[PDB]
RNA sequence: AGGAGGUAAAAAUGCCAAG
RNA sequence: GCUUGAGUCUCGUAGAGGGGGGUAGAAUUCCAGGUGUAGCGGUGAAAUGCGUAGAGAUCUGGAGGAAUACCGGUGGCGAAGGCGGCCCCCUGGACGAAGACUGACGCUCAGGUGCGAAAGCGUGGGGAGCAAACAGGAUUAGAUACCCUGGUAGUCCACGCCGUAAACGAUGUCGACUUGGAGGUUGUGCCCUUGAGGCGUGGCUUCCGGAGCUAACGCGUUAAGUCGACCGCCUGGGGAGUA
C-alpha cells in the first residue's frame, strides 16, 4: 500500500462535528487493512486569504497508509461533504508520525 | 458508433448509419406496450393542423418511468433497448420485488449496473433524486418541472442540464438551449446525461429514408401561386416580400413568446 | 507594496514597490507576447552578464590611470 | 452632506491619464478630477504636472466632507503616481498609509501585439 | 512498472536459479510480461507517443534476442515461444 | 553567500510555515535562490513547498487579498 | 557586480537619380 | 569458449518526459447593483469609438473562457518537434553505487513503418483575451501599409487529416584516441560530519583556450583534431525545387 498525506480543512460552523467525522474515515481506513500513522488536529487557525468568504477553518492532518482506490472514495467523499471545502491529498517515500 | 456505407447505389452512398451493438436484438418487453396510432397531423375537426406529417412504420408506444418514484428499491438494468418514439435509447430495469420498468438511458450505462431512486440514493448517473440533495454544478436530465408531474426537460439524445445555483426554495438551471431557468427545488432529476449521444451525427442519405421516419415532403412556399401562400406567383421565380408563415407572420427573426404566466422562471432568455 | 512606518511619515520614499516591482513586471506585460523573443532575449542578458565577467577579471593589462 | 472623516484616495495613473478618485471606507465615491478635466488636452495630460493639479482640484471636490484622514491606492504605470501624492500632502490630508494596488496577473490573458 | 516481486516470480520459472537473472529465457520472458502488461495501458489513452516510444523499444529488443536464440538453439527457442505465446 | 539545508539536513515539508515565511517577500512572493544562497536542489523543493501551502492558505498568494 | 529607472528615453512624414 | 562491447536483476536519486482526471489563486471581459460626476479612451499629434439613456473611476455579487506571475537559472527533461500552478492515477527513459547473471546477443541502414512546431482542413463543441480577413479613423503625393478604434476565421477541446519550418549546434549515427582552465547541474566513495569543509570518482551541460585543422571566420576531449564502420547528399548561376 502508498502512504498519504490527506489535509482537509473543515468550514468553522462545522468544527464541532470536525471528531464524529474523523472516525467515520478511519473506519474506510482501518477497515480495509489501512494503518494510520497521524491525526494531528490543528483545531481552527486564520486563513491567509478568504476562502468562500470565510476566515478560521478546522484542519485535520491524516498521514495514512491505505489502498489506491480506497483513499478515492475518500476524495469523493470529500467533494459532496459540504463541510469540507478543501482538501489535498500527497504521498509516500516514508510514512511519517511528527509534529507541526 | 457511426458508420458511412459504401457506395454501392445512389441513396446508398451518403448514408451514415449509428449502430449501437448493445441494443437488444429482439422483441421488447411484452406488458409495457400499448398500441399508438398515427394521426397524420389531424385534430379532432379532421383537418391537418400540423403540415408534413405522414406515414411511417406503425410503431409501438412504450410506457417510460418518467416519474420514478419507486424509492428505496435498488434496480438492475436487465438489457438496453430500442425505442421508436424517442431519440433516446431506453434501459429496462429490474427492482427487486420483481417489478419491471422502462426508463431512459444515461450515458455510461450498461447491462448489471444498479440505479435506485429516492432521497438517500448515491451520487451516481441513472439515479434520481430531488434536486435539492442534488450538489450544485451537477450535470443531470430527466428534469421536471413541478414536483411529482414527470419529468419534462432534458430527455432528448444526448441533452442534459447544468444546476447553477440554489437559492434555498428553488434551483437555477442552464437548460441545453442555453436559456437559464429557474425550478422549485423539490423537483426530481436523474444524473448524467442522456445516452445515445451520436444520434445527430446519422444522416439519412435517401428521400425516403425521411418519408418512413414519418414525415412528408415540405414544398417551399415561393413555388406556389399566391393564393395559396403568401410567397409565390412571379413570372419566372420572383421574392419580393419579407419572409412569413403561411398564415402571414414574420418568419425570420420575430419573437413569438407572450405567456406572462410563467415569466418569473427565465432568469435570462436564450442568445 | 504596502507601506506605513506609522509613525514620522514625512516623505514618500517608496523604495517598497521599486523593492518589487514599480514597473518591472508592469512594463511588461504591456504588449506583446513574442513567444520567442524572450528565449533570445534571455541568452543575450546572460551572454553579456558572463563576458563582463570575463572583461572585469580581464581589466589588469596597464592603461595608466 | 454625510460628513465622513476617514477616507480613501485611489489614483488611477495610467501612461495617457490620471484619475484621483476619493472615496469613503467602504468604497463609494464622493467626488474626482482627472488630468484632462483639468484642461491639458493632448500631451499635457500625461504628464506629473497635471496629475498634481488633478489632486487639488479633486482635494476641493470634497471639501464638503471634512476628510482628514487619507489612505492612498496608487495604480498604474503612468508618471502621475509620485507627484500625485504629494499633492494630497500639501493639500492638507493627513497620509494614513500607502499602498499600490497595480493589477499584475499571475499569467494569463494575451496582452496586445501592438506598435511597431 | 513490472514491480519486484512480479519479476521475482519469472526470474525463478525460466532461469537456473534466482540470481540467474540475464540469460535469453528470463530476458524475453521479461519483457513480454512488462509488454502484455503495457496492453491495457493503450488500449486506454493511445496518445501516449512517448512511452509508445518504450515499448517499441521493448518489442525490438525482445525480437533481437529471440533471433540470437533461434541461431544459438533451436530447441530452447521453440521451447520458449510455445510457452509464452508468440511467433505469429 | 550563506546555507540552508546543505548542512542543516531537511527534505522541506511545506507544514513549517515558520521557516517558509523566511523564503517569501513581503509581497507573497517567493525569493530568488540568487538572494538566499540557497541550493538548486532547495530551491526547488521550497517552490513546491510555498506553492503547496499557497493553495491550504497558509501562506497567502500576494499581499491584496 | 547585476538590477531598475530618471524634465528624460525617442519613434509624425521624408520617394527618386538613369551610361 | 572467454569477458571488456551490448544486455538483465537488486538499491536509490533527479526531472516543465508523456497520457488521463481533478482543483487553486491573480487578472481581463461581460452581467447585475450601490456610490458618483463629466468626461473617458487613444496618439507624434489627432479623430473614429465610448459617455448625461449617466460612462470612465470605485465597491459588492455573479457567469465564463484561457493562460499559469514570483520561483526561473547559456537550469532540467525528451529521439527530434517540444515540455512550466498544484494534486492524484497510469506510464516511458536516463543516471549512480555495490554485486550477481547472459556470453558478441553488436554498429549502421536503401526500401518500409512510426513520431513530427505553427498555419491550414473535416466533423462536433467552446469562445474571455488576442487577432488574418474586413470596416472606420489617421498619416501620406498616394497608403489596399506601419499607427488608432472595432472585429470574423483562427487561437482552446475532442477525434481524424496535413507532413512542412532558418524542423538550426545551418554540423548523420556509432566507437576509439589526443594538453588545459573556470563554471553550472545531478549521483556517489573516503576522511577529523568534527562546521558551511578535505580528498576522490561517475553522468549531463555552459564558456574560454593549446596542439592540430580550416579559404578564413572559427572549431577546439560535447572537434570542424587523429582514425574506423555504415548511411544520406553535392557537381557553375538563372530557368527551378518549376513543368
Amino acid at each position: 500500500m502508498r502512504h498519504y498525506e490527506i489535509v482537509f480543512m473543515v468550514h468553522p460552523d462545522q468544527s464541532e462535528q470536525v471528531p464524529g467525522m474523523i472516525e467515520r474515515y478511519t473506519a474506510a481506513i482501518t477497515g480495509a487493512e489501512g494503518k494510520i500513522h497521524r491525526l494531528e488536529d490543528w483545531g481552527r487557525r486564520q486563513l491567509a486569504y478568504p476562502i468562500n468568504k470565510l476566515h478560521k477553518a478546522h484542519y485535520v492532518l491524516m498521514n495514512v497508509e491505505a489502498p489506491q482506490e480506497v483513499i478515492d472514495e475518500l476524495e469523493t467523499t470529500f467533494r459532496f461533504n459540504d463541510a469540507v471545502i478543501r482538501s489535498m491529498v500527497m504521498r509516500t517515500k516514508h510514512a511519517v508520525t511528527e509534529a507541526s | 458508433a457511426v458508420v458511412k456505407c459504401k457506395p454501392t447505389s445512389p441513396g446508398r452512398r451518403h448514408v451514415v448509419k449509428v449502430v449501437n451493438p448493445e441494443l437488444h436484438k429482439g422483441k421488447p418487453f411484452a406488458p409495457l406496450l400499448e398500441k399508438n396510432s398515427k394521426s397524420g397531423g389531424r385534430n379532432n375537426n379532421g383537418r391537418i393542423t400540423t403540415r408534413h406529417i405522414g406515414g411511417g412504420h406503425k410503431q409501438a408506444y412504450r410506457i417510460v418511468d418518467f416519474k420514478r418514484n419507486k424509492d428505496g428499491i435498488p434496480a438492475v438494468v436487465e438489457r438496453l433497448e430500442y425505442d421508436p418514439n424517442r431519440s433516446a435509447n431506453i434501459a429496462l430495469v429490474l427492482y427487486k420485488d420483481g417489478e419491471r420498468r422502462y426508463i431512459l438511458a444515461p450515458k455510461g450505462l450498461k447491462a448489471g449496473d444498479q440505479i435506485q431512486s429516492g432521497v438517500d440514493a448515491a451520487i451516481k448517473p441513472g439515479n434520481t433524486l430531488p434536486m435539492r440533495n442534488i450538489p450544485v454544478g451537477s450535470t443531470v436530465h430527466n428534469v421536471e418541472m413541478k414536483p411529482g408531474k414527470g419529468g419534462q426537460l432534458a430527455r432528448s439524445a444526448g441533452t442534459y442540464v447544468q444546476i447553477v445555483a440554489r437559492d434555498g426554495a428553488y434551483v437555477t438551471l442552464r437548460l441545453r438551449s442555453g436559456e437559464m431557468r429557474k425550478v422549485e427545488a423539490d423537483c426530481r432529476a436523474t444524473l448524467g446525461e442522456v445516452g445515445n449521444a451520436e444520434h445527430m451525427l446519422r444522416v439519412l442519405g435517401k428521400a425516403g429514408a425521411a418519408r418512413w421516419r414519418g414525415v412528408r415532403p415540405t414544398v417551399r412556399g415561393t413555388a406556389m401561386n399566391p393564393v395559396d401562400h403568401p410567397h409565390g406567383g412571379g413570372e419566372g421565380r420572383n421574392f419580393g416580400k419579407h419572409p412569413v408563415t403561411p398564415w402571414g407572420v414574420q418568419t425570420k427573426g420575430k419573437k413569438t413568446r407572450s405567456n406572462k404566466r410563467t415569466d418569473k422562471f427565465i432568469v435570462r432568455r436564450r442568445s | 507594496i504596502k507601506v506605513r512606518e506609522n509613525e514620522p511619515f514625512d516623505v514618500a520614499l517608496r523604495r517598497f514597490k521599486r523593492s518589487c516591482e514599480k514597473a518591472g513586471v508592469l512594463a511588461e506585460v504591456r504588449r506583446r507576447e513574442f513567444y520567442e523573443k524572450p528565449t533570445t532575449e534571455r541568452k543575450r542578458a546572460k551572454a553579456s552578464a558572463v563576458k563582463r565577467h570575463a572583461k572585469k577579471l580581464a581589466r589588469e593589462n596597464a592603461r595608466r590611470t | 452632506r454625510k460628513q465622513v472623516s476617514d477616507g480613501v484616495a485611489h489614483i488611477h495613473a495610467s501612461f495617457n491619464n490620471t484619475i484621483v478618485t476619493i472615496t469613503d471606507r467602504q468604497g463609494n465615491a464622493l467626488g474626482w478630477a482627472t488630468a484632462g478635466g483639468s484642461g491639458f488636452r493632448g500631451s499635457r495630460k500625461s504628464t506629473p504636472f497635471a496629475a498634481q493639479v488633478a489632486a487639488e482640484r479633486c482635494a476641493d471636490a470634497v471639501k464638503e466632507y471634512g476628510i482628514k484622514n487619507l489612505e492612498v491606492m496608487v495604480k498604474g504605470p503612468g508618471p502621475g503616481r509620485e507627484s500625485t501624492i504629494r499633492a494630497l500632502n500639501a493639500a492638507g490630508f493627513r497620509i494614513t498609509n500607502i499602498t499600490d494596488v497595480t493589477p499584475i496577473p499571475h499569467n494569463g490573458c494575451r496582452p496586445p501585439k501592438k506598435r511597431r | 512498472s513490472l514491480s519486484t516481486e512480479a519479476t521475482a516470480k519469472i526470474v525463478s520459472e525460466f532461469g537456473r536459479d534466482a540470481n540467474d537473472t540475464g540469460s535469453t529465457e528470463v530476458q524475453v520472458a521479461l519483457l513480454t510480461a512488462q509488454i502484455n502488461h503495457l496492453q491495457g495501458h493503450f488500449a486506454e489513452h493511445k496518445k501516449d507517443h512517448h512511452s509508445r516510444r518504450g515499448l517499441l523499444r521493448m518489442v525490438s529488443q525482445r525480437r533481437k534476442l529471440l533471433d540470437y536464440l533461434k541461431r544459438k538453439d533451436v530447441a530452447r527457442y521453440t521451447q520458449l515461444i510455445e510457452r509464452l505465446g508468440l511467433r505469429r | 553567500f550563506c546555507r540552508f539545508t546543505a548542512e542543516g539536513v531537511q527534505e522541506i515539508d511545506y507544514k513549517d510555515i515558520a521557516t517558509l515565511k523566511n523564503y517569501i517577500t513581503e509581497s507573497g512572493k517567493i525569493v530568488p535562490s540568487r538572494i538566499t544562497g540557497t541550493r538548486a536542489k532547495y530551491q526547488r523543493q521550497l517552490a513546491r513547498a510555498i506553492k503547496r501551502a499557497r493553495y491550504l492558505s497558509l501562506l497567502p498568494y500576494t499581499d491584496r487579498h
